[PDB]
């Protein structure tokens, strides 16, 4: 099958300027026979271009297309606020008809540090057997963040699930929640619970941690 | 023009499923139709493809044997079939017309295959230099969704309601938290409520510092 290679994967860039997208494919593609959709969360995708250069129904003029052969780009030359989304290219030549991984184009905006927020579990939960312990790393950017679970002063793997927003409305952050489960019986074997954050706004990581119990 | 998909599903492995898609406003029996997978967090992923004139498919090698594309003209409806589903077959189910490029899309089917049974959620506060956070975990549920709001929805500004992660048991789990200021945590209410229609549970809870 004909593979298609999306890059970058994430564009950062400012409202008002053009964002290129690249799609490269694996074996040549007849006839410009390749597609561009764009996806926003929580909803289908859509066409915006067709035939590596015509535009769908309704697609603005901002949005184009060109290429031919392995390489294709898309073109959107005046980011307005409805355009930070994910975009999929696809060629529709060979059965099967791939999709390439997706390009996002995310809102650029200042470093920011997240603030760092850890929550003990709660005398309600502990009460039915289980302990969830919960950092948030709130409205931060870029998105490269990392957090680190630490019991006792040893580090935690296997037992933490994490989660992240989509990009802020109001000011282009992102926030994360990190999720560390333990039964009660193991919770109450440890002391020292703490998160470790490491992000490019923060001179050194940040620890935010409390004693069980105390 | 449009293509209607049918309503979400819940499923346990082994079990068979068809979902539907049915298109009004052109003629269904001269355009193909087809089917794209999308797990959540992930890329769209082509099945296949049909012809409904004559049902002349065309399958991904990923799919083909897994489900059957199938198509109703006196109906005007396209279906996609499994056999035995997988629980890696959890994930949303678009229909679309084919040119052989997806100009015209349904709204989804949401697809989710599990041996868990329907159950509601537990609602735990996460209890509170010049910025106090809060918030609640709701944790323990199944299917998808919950909705959660804060203060019967007078409270947004701050408010992050995080996506839901799959557990290893099996239930899913999320938490909504908000920032405040500090000096409020003596003097405001912050009540998170939760409902989680397929159990028909409603959950309000006080978090306090
Ligand atoms: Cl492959
Ligand atoms: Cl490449
Ligand atoms: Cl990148
Ligand atoms: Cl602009
Ligand atoms: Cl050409
Ligand atoms: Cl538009
Ligand atoms: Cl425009
Ligand atoms: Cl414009
Ligand atoms: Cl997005
Ligand atoms: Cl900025
Ligand atoms: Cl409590
Ligand atoms: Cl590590
Ligand atoms: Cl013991
Ligand atoms: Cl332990
Ligand atoms: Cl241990
Ligand atoms: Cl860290
Ligand atoms: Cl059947
Ligand atoms: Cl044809
Ligand atoms: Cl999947
Ligand atoms: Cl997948
Ligand atoms: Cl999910
Ligand atoms: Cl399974
Ligand atoms: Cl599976
Ligand atoms: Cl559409
Ligand atoms: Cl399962
Ligand atoms: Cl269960
Ligand atoms: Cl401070
Ligand atoms: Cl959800
Ligand atoms: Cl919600
Ligand atoms: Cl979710
Ligand atoms: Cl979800
Ligand atoms: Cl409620
Ligand atoms: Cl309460
Ligand atoms: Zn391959
Ligand atoms: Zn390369
Ligand atoms: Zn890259
Ligand atoms: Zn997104
Ligand atoms: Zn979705
Ligand atoms: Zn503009
Ligand atoms: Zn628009
Ligand atoms: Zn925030
Ligand atoms: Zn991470
Ligand atoms: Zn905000
Ligand atoms: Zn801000
Ligand atoms: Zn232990
Ligand atoms: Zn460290
Ligand atoms: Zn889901
Ligand atoms: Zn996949
Ligand atoms: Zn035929
Ligand atoms: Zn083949
Ligand atoms: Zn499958
Ligand atoms: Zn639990
Ligand atoms: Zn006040
Ligand atoms: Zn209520």
């Amino acid at each position: 099958e004909i593979v298609l290679t999306q890059s970058p994967g994430t564009l950062s860039l400012s409202p008002g300027e053009r964002a290129t997208l690249s799609c490269r494919a694996s074996q040549s593609v007849s006839s410009s026979y390749l597609a561009w959709y764009q996806q926003k969360p929580g909803q289908a995708p859509r066409l915006l271009i067709y035939g590596a250069s015509s535009r769908a129904t309704g697609i603005p003029d901002r949005f184009s297309g060109s290429g031919s052969g392995t390489d294709f780009t898309l073109t959107i030359s005046r980011l307005e606020p409805e355009d930070f989304a994910v975009y999929y290219c696809q060629q529709y030549d060979s059965s099967p008809l791939t999709f390439g991984g997706g390009t996002k184009v995310e809102i650029k905006r200042t470093v920011a540090a997240p603030s760092v927020f850890i929550f003990p579990p709660s005398d309600e939960q502990l009460k039915s057997g289980t302990a969830s312990v919960v950092c948030l790393l709130n409205n931060f950017y870029p998105r490269e963040a990392k957090v680190q679970w630490k019991v006792d002063n040893a580090l935690q793997s296997g037992n933490s699930q994490e989660s992240v927003t989509e990009q802020d409305s109001k000011d282009s952050t992102y926030s994360l929640s990190s999720t560390l489960t333990l039964s009660k019986a193991d919770y109450e074997k440890h002391k020292v619970y703490a998160c470790e954050v490491t992000h490019q706004g923060l001179s050194s990581p940040v620890t935010k941690s409390f004693n069980r119990g105390e | 023009v449009q293509l209607v998909q049918s309503g979400a599903e819940v499923k346990k492995p082994g079990e068979s499923l068809k979902i539907s898609c049915k298109v009004s406003g052109y003629s269904f029996s001269t355009y193909w139709i087809g089917w794209v997978r999308q797990m959540p967090g992930k890329g769209l992923e082509w099945m296949g493809i049909i012809y409904p004139g004559d049902s002349d498919t065309r399958y991904s090698p990923s799919f083909q044997g897994q489900v059957t594309i199938s198509a109703d003209k006196s109906i005007s409806t396209a279906y996609l079939q499994w056999s035995s589903l997988k629980a890696s077959d959890t994930a949303m189910y678009y229909c679309a017309r084919s040119r052989w490029y997806f100009d015209l899309w349904g709204r989804g089917t949401l697809v989710t295959v599990s041996s868990a049974s329907t159950k509601g959620p537990s609602v735990f506060p996460l209890a509170p230099g010049g910025t106090a956070a809060l918030g609640c975990l709701v944790k323990d549920y199944f299917p998808e969704p919950v909705t959660v709001s804060w203060n019967s929805g007078a409270l947004t500004s701050g408010v992050h309601t995080f996506p839901a992660v799959l557990q290893s048991s099996g239930l899913y789990s999320l938490s909504s938290v908000v920032t405040v200021p500090s000096s409020s945590l003596g003097t405001q209410t912050y009540i998170c409520n939760v409902n989680h229609k397929p159990s028909n549970t409603k959950v309000d809870k006080r978090v306090e510092p």
